């Protein structure tokens, strides 16, 4: 089937600013690409169509050009309300294909995470499970991860985490991982570790505690 | 390569039920819908109607209604149609066309099958008597007659199908509840009598499969 | 309904208009003697990928147009709304002699009481021809499809006659005239 | 000024169907090569289009959705319902339907790049997964600490603190859907180490617990 590879997938700026987005497709497509600017919350708003022309009530930051297998939206001065993610759909073709989406948040000075540790608290364990969770808080970029050791055997598969959504005011990241075990499990071994690793780290910071 | 395998050729009396299928091939299955055509001898074009092939939904037109029902068969990638209170108008070649991707369950149809044929009488299948057509004591026409047969269809090849060329087999033509075929065949006035010349009938309604070697009179 | 109908029936350019107005929902099928149709284009004249750009569908709402191995017959088709309905269809050289062959009955047909005399015309055009079946009703005539190669027709007549009738006759013909008629006998 | 929309089932078991209506007001299906398509969205995914219908009652659906997709139109009452079938867990996300202009016309004649109007969204959540309250249980240690809202069903669950008095550092993350088929989410809050009550409610459980933390 035919694709919609948007690059870049995701970037960084500044308010004020100048950002180029591509929208490749596998096919030709003449002139029949939209681009969509969506924000959590709130459905995909149309931005252009018909590849240059630009929608009704639309700002004018908002340029579309490209034609056949490549496009590309300009944002001249961006603006706050600006910062989310893009969509770019084909409707030459059916489906009517949408992009996978582009990235566009606020870029600011890296900033390392703070890892705090949480064991599995009690009252938790009277009901057979235990749930180990680790807290980055306000770090930067978005991309952070987190790797779980028990008595320094790495742990896979068993663990979930989330992230927040960068602050209206730090402009910043926080990811919540958890390490669930069985109480039994859990119980046996002793040492448990949260190793993060980010680029605003000089070496991975590992942060444990023992039963 | 996508390929729609339909059910050898049928015959029942009015009133009779016969079931056809429709073995699909090459695609995944589950993804489209499978309609069903009919084409009178005339040479027309019906609308039975289709089937989900997926969650087994179905829909007919309303002239078949009631006569058509279509049924599926996820594990052997089958499609099936069931016909009752046959009449002499049901008498035509039933086909099985699949649907384009996207468009649901309306055509086009870029894919259909073999097509089976269906006969609807009160008339005894009769086996066909198979006759050599050898001149009358540089090209040689020899040709086989296949007369007194019911129901149709009669399949007749020449050599086991190794002669292709100059060949011609008419349609059969009825004799008042009964079918007679000819086939003729042209070959260079040397690989005969020098070299053998047989045509290869079969009836597959009776089972009947004969070969008759054309020699000189 | 939305009674589709196909113009001409036989004869390029076909014609068919809807009883119902549409979108360009109407496909075009290309049935070749012996075989199942073929897809040629889809709603809104979409030539099926690996089909001769020689083939067009031009029309929209009622009135839609069309435009040796193309001998066979097309139908139109309405992807609108149900009952999906086709149309009537329409089947589509320098001209030839037909090369006729008498064949006498069979051993084996005479030892049942019965006795044919066949006769072939092959690759002959046009298709117009009369057989005349001399002797010193009974018989059937039976037409094959225009050839797709040499677009050539070709007819067999089968004189059917008793034993005993066979066997008071000495001279058996069947004359054919086609566009001096050819006469051939035993 | 054009609005959409989405109505039907928040919720719905696996197998079962779903059945989403679009009403909408500002042209009605009359109007010459317009349409109304529907757009997927899964939890954190990118859009995903499921189908659209036009005037003339055309129909496509997406090549993966071709035999559980169906899409009718109401001319009359001005909507336009999509009927799932066969749903399954991984079709749980917030379903959008929008409007898509008409081709310029002329005397009737056509001489669209885009879906201009969009609905509100519903979101939609395939599972078996029976109602449930939440358990609280305390994350205990500048400084943090919080609380996780374990095992509940369905979303969402809001958390405040203090009775509101706190906000300064609070990071209440999205849930997670674990194996169980349950959700778990964990709300934080970063305060002064010298300076040493989570107000969890779920609406549907009428589970709402007020804990502490030491």
């Amino acid at each position: 089937a035919l694709q919609l590879t948007q690059s870049p997938s995701s970037l960084s700026a500044s308010v004020g600013d100048r950002i180029t987005i591509t929208c490749r497709a596998s096919q030709g497509v003449t002139s029949a690409l939209a681009w969509y600017r969506q924000k959590p919350g709130s459905p995909p708003q149309l931005l252009i169509y018909d590849a240059s022309s630009l929608e009704s009530g639309v700002p004018s930051r908002f340029s579309g050009s490209g034609s056949g297998t490549e496009f590309t939206l300009t944002i001249s001065t961006l603006r706050p309300e600006d910062f989310a993610t893009y969509y770019c759909q084909q409707l030459h073709f059916y489906p009517h294909t949408f992009g996978g989406g582009t990235r566009v948040d606020v870029r600011r000075t890296v900033a390392a995470p703070s890892v705090f540790i949480f064991p599995p608290s009690d009252e938790q364990l009277k009901s057979g499970t235990a749930s180990v969770v680790c807290l980055l808080n306000n770090f930067y970029p978005r991309e952070a991860k987190v790797q779980w050791k028990v008595d320094n055997a790495l742990q896979s598969g068993n663990s979930q985490e989330s992230v927040t959504e960068q602050d209206s005011k730090d402009s910043t990241y926080s990811l919540s991982s958890t390490l669930t075990l069985s109480k039994a499990d859990y119980e046996k071994h002793k040492v448990y570790e949260c190793e993060v690793t980010h680029q605003g780290l000089s070496s991975p910071v590992t942060k444990s505690f023992n039963r | 390569g996508v390929q729609l395998q339909q059910s050898g050729p049928e015959l029942v009396k009015p009133g009779a039920s016969v079931k056809m299928s429709c073995k699909a091939s090459g695609y995944s299955f589950t993804d489209y819908f499978m309609h069903w055509v009919k084409q009178s001898h005339g040479k027309s074009l019906d609308w039975i109607g289709y089937i989900n092939c997926y969650t087994g939904a179905t829909n007919y037109s309303q002239k078949f209604k009631g006569k058509a029902t279509f049924t599926v068969d996820t594990s052997s990638n089958t499609a099936y149609m069931q016909f009752n209170s046959l009449t002499s108008e049901d008498s035509a070649v039933y086909y099985c066309a699949r649907t384009s991707i996207g468009y649901g369950s309306s055509p086009p149809f870029p894919y259909w099958g073999q097509g089976t044929l269906v006969t609807v009488s009160a008339a005894k299948t009769t086996p066909p008597s198979v006759y050599p057509l050898a001149p009358g004591s540089s090209m040689v026409t020899l040709g086989c007659l296949v007369k007194g047969y019911f129901p149709e269809p009669v399949t007749v090849t020449w050599n086991s199908g190794s002669l292709s060329s100059g060949v011609h087999t008419f349609p059969a033509v009825l004799q008042s509840d009964l079918y007679t075929l000819s086939s003729s065949v042209t070959v260079p006035s040397s690989p005969r009598p020098s070299e053998t010349v047989t045509c290869n009938v079969a009836h597959p309604a009776s089972s009947t499969k004969v070969d008759k070697k054309i020699v000189p009179r | 309904e939305t009674t589709v109908t196909q113009s001409p029936a036989s004869l390029v350019t076909i014609r068919c208009i809807t009883s119902t107005d549409i979108d360009d929902d109407m496909n075009w099928y290309q049935q070749k003697p012996g075989e199942p149709p073929r897809l040629l284009i889809s709603d809104g004249n979409t030539l099926r990928p690996g089909v001769p750009s020689r083939f067009s569908s031009s029309g929209y709402g009622t009135d839609f147009v069309f435009t040796s191995e193309d001998v066979a017959d097309y139908y139109c088709l309405q992807s609108d709304n149900l009952p999906y309905t086709f149309g009537g269809g329409t089947n589509l050289r320098a001209d030839a002699a037909p090369t006729v062959s008498i064949f006498p009955p069979s051993s084996e047909q005479l030892t049942s009481g019965g006795a044919s005399v066949v006769c072939f015309l092959n690759n002959f055009y046009p298709k117009d021809i009369n057989v005349k079946w001399k002797i010193d009703n009974g018989v059937l005539n039976s037409w094959t499809d225009q050839d797709s190669k040499d677009s050539t027709y070709s007819m067999s007549s089968t004189l059917t006659l008793t034993k005993d009738e066979y066997e008071r006759h000495n001279s058996y013909t069947c004359e054919a005239t086609h566009k001096s008629p050819i006469v051939k006998s035993f | 000024r054009i609005t959409l929309k989405e109505s039907g089932p928040p919720l719905v078991k696996p197998t079962q169907t779903l059945t989403l209506t679009c009403s909408f007001s500002g042209f009605s299906l009359s109007d010459f090569g317009v349409g109304v398509g529907w757009i997927r969205q899964p939890p954190g995914k990118a859009l995903e289009w499921l189908a659209i219908i036009y005037s003339d009652d055309d129909k496509r659906y997406s090549p993966s959705l071709n035999t559980r997709l169906t899409i009718t139109k109401d001319t009359s009452k001005n909507q336009v319902v999509l009927v799932m079938t066969r749903v399954s867990p991984v079709d749980t996300a917030t379903y959008f339907c929008a409007h898509r202009r008409g081709p310029t016309t002329l005397f009737g004649v056509p001489i669209v790049n885009a879906m201009d109007v969009w609905g509100q969204g519903i979101t939609v959540t395939i599972s078996s997964t029976s109602t449930k309250g939440p358990s609280v249980f305390p994350l205990a240690p500048a400084a943090a600490l919080g609380c996780l809202v374990k095992d509940y069903f369905p979303e969402p669950v809001t958390v405040s603190w203090n009775s509101g008095a706190l906000t300064s550092g609070v990071h209440t993350f999205p849930a997670v859907l674990q194996s169980s088929g349950l959700y778990s989410l964990s709300s934080v809050v970063t305060v002064p180490s010298s300076s040493l009550t989570c107000n969890v409610n779920h609406k549907p459980s009428n589970t709402k617990v007020d804990k502490r933390v030491e």
